[PDB]
DNA sequence: GCATCCGTGAGTCGA
DNA sequence: CGTGTCAGTAGCTGTCACGGATGC
């Protein structure tokens, strides 16, 4: 049907990361107040998406560490973020 | 070439049917030629830039 | 990435050169799938070939997540790095 | 009076000369074609009183053209008759909204005939839904209403051509003979004495090649062409002799690559110009070649075919032009003058209409068809085929459709105003297929000529890189039905002016000599002067006795278009700003009240009757019931009628399309009169713009130059208020994780942005919405494998489970502002047909009023454009002696130099339009006044008049006029009969030094207002390929810093802010993220990086088989975050 | 090349510079506008920059 | 003209070899994208049809090798071969162009670069953010180095300094919210935008950029309505008449950007023609008459 | 050795 | 899958100046 160099066809476009960017400043910002142990286990879950055991394997903790560790930076941030008037 | 017959009224006078009928022929001949004056004008100074 | 560089050389391309760039080589004639807008193997959009249509997800579905970062998936010999790749990735046609 | 003829307003003209013939049907081009294409009742009835026996429709004649259909051995056949229409499928209005297109099915009756078994089964096979025309004179395609402009394409027949030799600066000639459909064929006289002939665009054969492929002997050759020696040197330089040689040698050079058998060729050079399935002059086209050479001048038009005589004498025009030879009789043929031809000409320019274009499109799915016909018939049986089996509509149905769909002349008609519409309606292009390419076309095509009198507009036409291309059809200009127009024109007699009135075409109009039309004539009809100016052919305007005049013109206004007409004291404006004028009439905005102008023309109501943007009474009664929703007529015989109005219709380009009625209950209404009027319509007459106080003069700058300073009493009084309606459009689709549903719930946002929704989702009806407000809730799920680590860490941290949708909700665009005046929903669930993969669509419609503000553009009626640079308050403006602040302040240096003297005079008119006059009428009636009706002689407060262009006001009437305007309500004269008037600075008190010219002008709105022209950007969406910001408005694109822009940053040295621009401000792909933290962060702007855009052309070279490699200050080559692999 | 690949007859210019394999030296106006580099001139020369 | 030939490859080094192919690249995807259409269809690049119809033949040719067919068609599919790499690289160079549906001539890779559309001249001489564009109006109290420009369009072209000095002032709680602030028009902001643009220099350009003058640098002032106020002295360098034309303006960030606006580009420091020397702001029309 | 013919170029910004 | 009597573009020239490789 159609063709791209062909007038008449919308050209693809993508979204700036304002939202992005904004978002990434603030989660640095609330991680910055977080113990070096916290941070530490949420930067290896989140940003680099290893599983529990994975993280307990290489921090030489215990599983149930990792989930309490988890759990609780969870919260420091919500904690940090609610302070600062993020919107849930 | 000017046409043998020139336009005698002014415009605060008013042009007749014909006057204004020739006088059309050079302004829009003169509207026409000024695109592409321009065109060969920009192309000039794209190659001297 | 800093911006001072003295030299931009250009020259023939040797067909070893084409080689030495492509990824792969494109087999069949084929685009995508219709229904799954999946890209069929070896062809003209081959995720073996240029990269992942999305970031960290193979073409069989068994590495969709990012902790497997840079594994070859041995089932559809896609590589597992983000669609950036499909702007840099090239391939090439072996001519008989 | 003027136009006393359907009971409108009685406008008073000034008129020296009497109208012989009243303006003709402005919607008849668009009208007479269609009836003619699909054979309706009034077009057959037209033909029969026009002297027609037999007369054929242009369906019909393209089925009598198909029929029959043989295969080679023709032991069948199959044969078409009888088309016929049944009632239209969906009325207008439905298919408007729902998006169908308006058409009536077709049904015609086919039959196969057997040779070979004697017997026959007829029956009727139904064609396809033949897209119908509106009463308008529009289509409606997929809910869009479009208007099929006619073509000015290059007339069939045969055309001579004396060019100038590039290196041997000799005169050559040169013939085309163009069909109306087949292959071309090009004779031509080169540089070296000898002749040749181009068939289709092929190799230039000698002349004598084709001669004797024909079966004509060498000698005879000599015999025909002996007289020139130029042939002579043509028959002795050809290289092949012999009737059965030159036949192979067309074939070899014809159709390349296949074994060339005598019969083969003798097959298809019979077929491409003797056999009327593969050429074909049409009547216009035959005609023309039987007058340019002269033979067969008096036979019946019968043959549909080039013959080779036609050739044959084609060939000697052509020599005898050569060597310096004037005229020429072929052998049994008239005498004939030996010229080249204008191709402008609009004697041999042809004009073909809406009938005729669509007819085309027909013949090809026809021929698309045939073609399945007779390949069906030998693989099926001779004896179950019917006329069902042997059918397939499909290629017939798609031309119509590509023609409707990827066409040229299909374009939907301008609907700005009633007038736009119109002069849609009405014009002519020289492009599309079949024209020319506008890269193919020089300052020739495009210029006036003089066969344009009276057909084609001298001033209507654009501006831009379309000048010249696109005319305007005059106003009593008409098609005949070969493809040229006529005009009419008063016979005259021996010197006496007649009643008697004749439409001439362009060759017809140059065998004789014509009368301006503002010719001193007695009041029995012969000529004041011996000697008046006439024209005459190439052009000429000399004075010529009065027993020479054969005829003269019908109106002053016989040459230019409606919308020129429209132009009072034309006659004082040069062609450019008369250009600007029309043009901008047609960008008027229907205002929300719409006034007629006090100067005017005489045009505005029967252009705005002629449009068809009024509701005019069919037959004459009473009124039963008036509402503004509905009006019923009782009619004298005892039926009813109701007209519907549209109200706070989107009028295409965003404007307002709405109808209110004039009479009231129990009114006696004559037949053919304005019950109801539309947009920029005030009693039946064409109300483009509003009467404004203006005075001329410099007002601090601040309408420096073209700057334009209104009043606030405009703002205050909805003067220049103008509703504007927006169309808004969402859907959902099925997904690959899902189903888009349309929900009243959307994650994440608060109960106060829903608060103007319904339980669905949709804005509820009267809602007044700003940018950014949701209109439509619509959300998409989105997989967990999509998520951004951020994002999945963010959503882990607020506990919000189950949200794997996000948000893709219809929100206002910026700069948008309105009330929500109508919703459409449209569901797969309820029986409505979406396109495959929608599961729901939304419409919503949002309507705003558009006060008149700073930066919008006004314009008057002679090229007088201007935006508003300033709005004082209503105090500031100079004000009259008696307190009246005026309207406008224009200033005086933008008049003189634009030769628009008219709208001073409109200026002065409009002023005793708007007091009044009473002539002295104690010792006689004065000299000035002598001239002027009896009806001008006093005239009350705000009247109406008219000034026809080329007639009217004139000067001294005018100065008159001024001195005996009416005083106030205190009795006191404002203006002088200078025109003159004393003005207060409204800011200071102090009077101003000098008399300043004082009066009322006509100004309209154009559409071209801030509201829409505001643009600005932080950041947003970049193209995906080269990683730039969009473009436009629309997508929320940038502005594009050009070359010439970086040339002028070069310039001035700035270097650090041209790198800013082309980097971190464009395609640099983390640069402008970093920039972004950097500001909000209070950071300084960092070091910018290497474009995206230069990583493409990079990655583009390497595609081409270049190797090209970016190097260091040592040598050593630096890759781009990437690799290369075996 | 790079310069005049970019003005006129870019096919033209392009093979006769994969042929004669020449090297562009990034010091031209038009060449650091292309890149993205400050242009040798005005507030870009090396004496103010 | 031979020897200029021959010379290149003897000097260089590299084989004239390379001017015959055995191999050709392709171009990597999202540079020859195939999108998705609003009524189910999809609508792709024409190089994606011209490597396609290289492939075809390619394997085409590769069955004929296998087949040992006749000699004939295995060296007239070649030349359809040599065809479709032809084409692939500059559709219509030699012959009739491979024309698409419709008789639309594809575009091939060397398109890709050729005139005004090509990536140098409409990608690489020129691109840009933070900018927009509006009717211009005459302002008479306007001083020289001054230009008005519409509250509106300095909020969105200030839109991250202004979220800063929301966050700052602490009207708003965070950034995030400070963006939602800007994007519905909070009251605050308005008080907040004044302080921002605060001698921060804009630059208004309007095309065609004949000269230099063509672009100048003014300083902003926040005025009512939706159109940009221009200096009456400008207008002759800007060549701008008010009947409807608009203007450009672009927003220094960096701090070189912003000294280069206010020094070099500031219309009071360019009162003379750079051409001529003869001053170009000075009383012209109204002016002359007044004087 | 020269007339032919091929290929190159032909303003900018808009909603 | 097998295929088997005629079975044959649309469109179009209504651009031009200019230089130099290509060709009888
Ligand atoms: C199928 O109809 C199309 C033509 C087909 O093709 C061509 C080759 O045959 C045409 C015929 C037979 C025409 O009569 C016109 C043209 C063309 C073509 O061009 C045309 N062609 C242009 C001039 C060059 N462009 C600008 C270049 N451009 C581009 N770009 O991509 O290049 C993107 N943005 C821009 C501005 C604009 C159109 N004006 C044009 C006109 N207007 C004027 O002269 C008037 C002074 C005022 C305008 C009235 C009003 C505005 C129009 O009535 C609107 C309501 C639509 O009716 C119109 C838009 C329509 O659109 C549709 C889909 O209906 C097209 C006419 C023609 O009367």
């Amino acid at each position: 049907v159609g063709s791209t160099d062909q007038s008449g066809t919308p050209e693809q476009s993508t979204p700036d990361e304002v939202n992005a960017a904004l978002d990434r400043l603030l989660i640095a910002d609330a991680l910055a107040q977080l113990s070096a142990e916290h941070r530490a286990v949420i930067q290896r879950s989140y940003y680099r998406g290893w599983s529990t055991a994975q993280i307990a394997t290489d921090l030489g903790i215990a599983e149930g560490t990792v989930k309490s560790r988890l759990h609780y930076a969870v919260r420091a941030l919500r904690l940090t973020l609610q302070e600062l008037g993020v919107t849930r | 070439e000017f046409i043998p017959r020139p336009v005698k009224s002014s415009f605060r006078e008013g042009l007749t049917v014909l006057e204004y009928f020739i006088n059309t022929h050079g302004a829009r001949k003169g509207l026409a030629d000024t695109a592409l004056r321009t065109a060969d004008s920009g192309y000039l100074t794209r190659r001297l830039v | 990435d800093v911006n001072f560089f003295d030299e931009l050389r250009i020259g023939l391309a040797t067909a070893e050169d084409i080689r030495q760039w492509s990824y792969g080589e494109v087999k069949k004639p084929e685009t995508i799938n219709y229904r799954t807008l999946k890209p069929e193997k070896d062809g003209l959009f081959c995720e073996k070939i240029f990269g992942p249509t999305r970031d960290w997800e193979c073409y069989c579905g068994k590495y969709k997540r990012v902790r497997f970062k840079g594994i070859i998936c041995e089932r559809c010999g896609v590589e597992v790095t983000r669609a950036k790749v499909r702007r840099e990735r090239m391939g090439h046609i072996e001519l008989a | 009076s003027n136009n006393s003829v359907p009971g409108a307003p009685n406008r008073v003209s000034f008129a020296k000369l009497r109208e012989p013939l009243e303006v003709p049907g402005l919607l008849d081009v668009q009208t007479d074609s269609f009836e003619w294409l699909i054979g309706s009742p009034r077009w057959r009835e037209s033909a029969a009183e026009r002297g027609d026996v037999n007369p054929v429709g242009g369906l019909e004649e393209v089925l009598y053209e198909l029929s029959p259909i043989e295969d080679f051995s023709g032991s069948m056949s199959l044969s078409f008759s009888d088309p016929r229409f049944d009632d239209v499928k969906a009325p207008v209005d439905e298919c408007k909204d729902k998006d169908m297109t308006y058409a009536a099915p077709l049904f015609v009756t086919a039959e196969f005939i057997n040779n070979n078994t004697g017997e026959i089964k007829s029956q009727t096979v139904f064609m396809g839904d033949f897209p119908m025309m509106t009463e308008k004179g529009t289509f409606i395609i997929n809910g869009t209403e479009r208007v099929v402009v006619s073509q000015l394409v290059r007339s069939p027949g045969v055309y001579f051509d004396e060019t100038i030799d590039k290196s041997t600066d000799k005169t050559l000639h040169s013939v085309k003979v163009i069909p109306s459909r087949g292959a071309w064929l090009e004779f031509d006289v080169d540089k070296r004495d000898t002749v040749g002939v181009r068939i289709d665009r092929k190799r230039r054969q000698p002349v004598t090649v084709l001669l004797k492929a024909l079966g004509w002997t060498s000698e005879q050759i000599v015999e025909r062409f002996g007289f020139s020696e130029i042939m002579r040197s043509t028959l002795e330089k050809d290289n092949t002799v012999g009737t059965d040689e030159a036949l192979l040698d067309i074939y070899r050079k014809l159709r390349p690559g296949e074994p060339p058998t005598k019969e083969s060729a003798q097959t298809l050079l019979e077929n491409l110009f003797f056999k009327e399935k593969r050429y074909d002059l049409a009547r216009v086209g035959r005609y023309k070649v039987n007058k340019k050479l002269g033979l067969h001048v008096g036979e019946p038009i019968t043959s549909s075919t080039l013959t080779e005589e036609d050739v044959v004498a084609t060939i000697e025009y052509l020599v005898r032009l050569h060597e310096g030879q004037t005229t020429m009789t072929v052998p049994g043929g008239v005498e004939v003058p030996v010229e080249t031809d204008d191709i402008d000409h609009f004697g041999n320019r042809r004009l073909r209409t809406v009938g005729e274009l669509i007819q085309n499109q027909i013949r090809v799915g026809m021929s698309r068809m045939e073609r399945v016909v007779r390949e069906r018939m030998t693989t099926q049986d001779v004896e179950a085929i019917t006329p069902q089996t042997l059918i397939n509509i499909r290629p017939v149905v798609a031309a119509i459709k590509e023609f409707f769909g990827t066409s040229q002349l299909s374009q939907f008609m301008d609907q700005n105003n009633p007038l736009s519409g119109l002069t849609h309606k009405r014009r002519l292009s020289a492009l599309g297929p079949g024209g020319l390419s506008r890269e193919r076309a020089g300052l020739e095509v495009r210029d006036v000529h003089p066969s344009h009198y009276g057909r084609m507009c001298p001033i209507e036409t654009p501006e831009g890189p379309n000048i010249g291309l696109i005319g305007s059809l005059s106003v009593y200009a008409r098609v005949n039905p070969f493809g040229f127009i006529e005009t009419p024109y008063r016979k005259v007699v021996d010197g006496v002016v007649s009643d008697e009135i004749v439409y001439l075409t362009a060759d017809e109009e140059d065998r004789h000599v014509v009368a301006q039309a503002n010719s001193p004539i007695d009041a029995d009809g012969r000529f004041v002067e011996p000697r008046v100016l006439v024209r005459r052919k190439a052009g000429e305007v000399e004075y010529v006795p009065s027993s020479e005049v054969d005829y003269m013109d019908v109106s002053p206004r016989q040459m230019v278009s409606v919308a020129t007409a429209m132009i009072p004291f034309l006659e004082h404006d040069d062609a450019n700003r008369a250009l600007m004028g029309a043009n901008m009439q047609r960008q008027a905005v229907p205002l929300v009240r719409s006034e007629a102008p006090l100067v005017g023309t005489g045009m505005e109501l029967r252009a705005a009757i002629d449009a068809g943007d009024v509701v005019v009474a069919e037959e004459s009664g009473v009124i039963e019931e008036v509402s503004a929703d509905y009006i019923t007529v009782m009619h004298d015989n005892g039926t009813r009628r109701t007209y519907r109005m549209r109200k706070f219709a989107r009028s295409n380009h965003g404007t307002c399309a709405n109808q209110c009625p004039i009479v009231d209950a129990g009114d006696r209404v004559e037949a053919g009169q304005v019950i109801a009027d539309g947009p920029c319509t005030d009693d039946g007459e064409m109300a483009l713009g509003k009467n404004l106080l203006v005075a001329i003069m410099p007002w601090e700058g601040h309408n420096y130059e073209d700057a334009i300073i209104l009043s606030n009493r405009l703002v205050e009084e909805d003067v220049l208020t103008s509703i504007h309606i927006e169309e808004h459009e969402i859907d959902a689709r099925d997904t690959k994780l899902g189903a888009e549903e349309i929900t009243r719930d959307i994650p994440n946002i608060s109960d106060e942005v829903l608060a103007d929704l319904d339980e669905r989702g949709i804005v509820r009806i009267g809602a007044e919405v700003r940018d950014g407000d949701i209109l439509v809730g619509k959300v998409t799920p989105k997989g967990e494998t999509e998520l951004t680590p951020e994002e999945r860490l963010l959503r882990a941290i607020f506990g919000e489970k189950a949200r794997e949708v996000r948000d893709t909700s219809l929100k206002v665009p910026h700069g948008e502002s309105g009330k929500v005046i109508g919703i459409r929903v449209f569901s797969r669930e309820d029986e409505d047909e979406l396109p495959a993969g929608v599961n729901e669509l939304v419409r919503v419609y949002v309507a705003q009023k558009r006060k008149i503000s700073d930066g919008d553009k006004l314009a008057g009626r002679h090229g007088n454009k201007g935006v508003i640079g300033k709005i004082l308050p209503v105090e500031d403006m100079p004000f009259l002696a008696d307190g009246t602040p005026v309207d406008i302040i224009l200033n005086t240096h933008g008049v003189p130099r634009r030769m628009n003297i008219g709208q001073i005079l409109e200026t002065h008119l409009g002023w005793c339009a708007h007091s009044g006059w009473k002539v002295d009428a104690a010792k006689g009636v004065p000299d000035w006044a002598a001239r002027l009706p009896d009806e001008l002689l006093e005239a009350q407060p705000n009247a109406i008049v008219s000034t026809p262009v080329f007639d009217g006001a004139q000067e001294a009437e005018l100065q008159g006029l001024l001195s005996c305007t009416l005083p106030n309500r205190d009795g006191d004269v404002l203006v002088d009969a200078d025109g003159k008037a004393m003005l207060f600075d409204g800011r200071s008190g102090e009077p101003f030094p000098y008399p300043v010219t004082v009066g009322y002008m006509y100004i309209m709105k154009l559409h071209h207002l801030v509201d829409d022209k505001i643009h600005a950007r932080s950041t947003g969406p970049y193209s995906m390929i080269t990683q730039q910001p969009l473009g436009g408005k629309a997508q929320f694109g940038g502005q594009r810093f050009g070359e010439m822009e970086c040339w002028a940053m070069q310039a001035y040295g700035a270097a650090y802010t041209l790198q800013e621009l082309l980097t971190i401000k464009s395609d640099d792909t983390v640069g402008r993220v970093k920039v972004y933290e950097a500001i909000v962060k209070g950071e300084n702007i960092p070091e910018p990086g290497i474009p995206e855009s230069f990583k493409v052309l990079l990655k583009e070279l390497q595609s081409l088989c270049l190797n090209v490699e970016v190097l260091s200050s040592d040598g050593a080559a630096i890759e781009l975050r990437e690799g290369e692999d075996e | 090349w790079l310069s005049a690949a970019s003005f006129q007859e870019t096919t033209r210019v392009l093979t006769d510079a994969a042929i004669n394999c020449r090297s562009d030296k990034l010091n031209g106006l038009k060449e650091n506008v292309i890149i993205g580099k400050l242009i040798p001139a005005g507030t870009g020369i090396n004496r103010y920059r | 003209k031979r020897l200029k030939v021959v010379a290149a490859f003897q000097q260089s080094g590299n084989s004239p070899m390379g001017m015959v192919l055995d191999a050709v690249p392709v171009i990597p995807p999202e540079l020859r994208p195939m999108v998705q259409l609003d009524g189910g269809r999809f609508a792709t690049s024409d190089l994606n049809d011209l490597y396609r119809r290289v492939i075809n033949r390619n394997n085409r040719l590769k069955r004929l090798i296998d087949l040992g067919a006749p000699e004939i068609i295995v060296n007239n599919e070649k030349r359809m071969l040599q065809e479709s790499v032809d084409a692939l690289f500059d559709n219509g160079r030699r012959g009739r162009p491979v024309t698409g549906p419709g008789n639309r001539p594809l575009k091939s890779l060397s398109d890709l670069l050729k005139g005004k559309q090509g990536r140098f001249r409409q990608n690489l001489l020129g691109k840009v953010d933070y900018s927009g564009r509006s009717v211009i109006v005459v302002g008479p109290q306007l001083k020289l180095h001054q230009c008005g420009l519409p509250k509106l369009m300095a909020l969105e072209l200030f839109k991250p300094f202004v979220m800063k000095r929301l966050v700052d002032l602490n009207h708003a709680q965070n950034i995030k919210s400070a963006k939602r602030m800007v994007e519905r028009q909070r009251p605050q902001v308005w008080d907040v935008l004044e302080e921002v643009i605060a001698e921060h220099p804009v630059l208004l350009n309007r095309a065609p950029t004949l000269h230099r003058l063509g672009i100048q640098a003014f300083e902003p002032m926040l005025v009512e309505g939706k159109a940009i106020q221009l200096h009456p002295l400008v207008c002759e360098a800007f060549n701008a008449d008010f009947d409807g034309d608009q203007m450009a303006v672009h927003l220094p960030l960096s701090a070189e950007a912003q000294a280069e606006a206010r020094i070099l580009m500031l219309s009071s420091n360019n009162i003379l023609s750079p051409a001529s020397g003869r001053p170009l702001a000075m009383p012209r029309l109204d002016m002359v008459t007044g004087l």
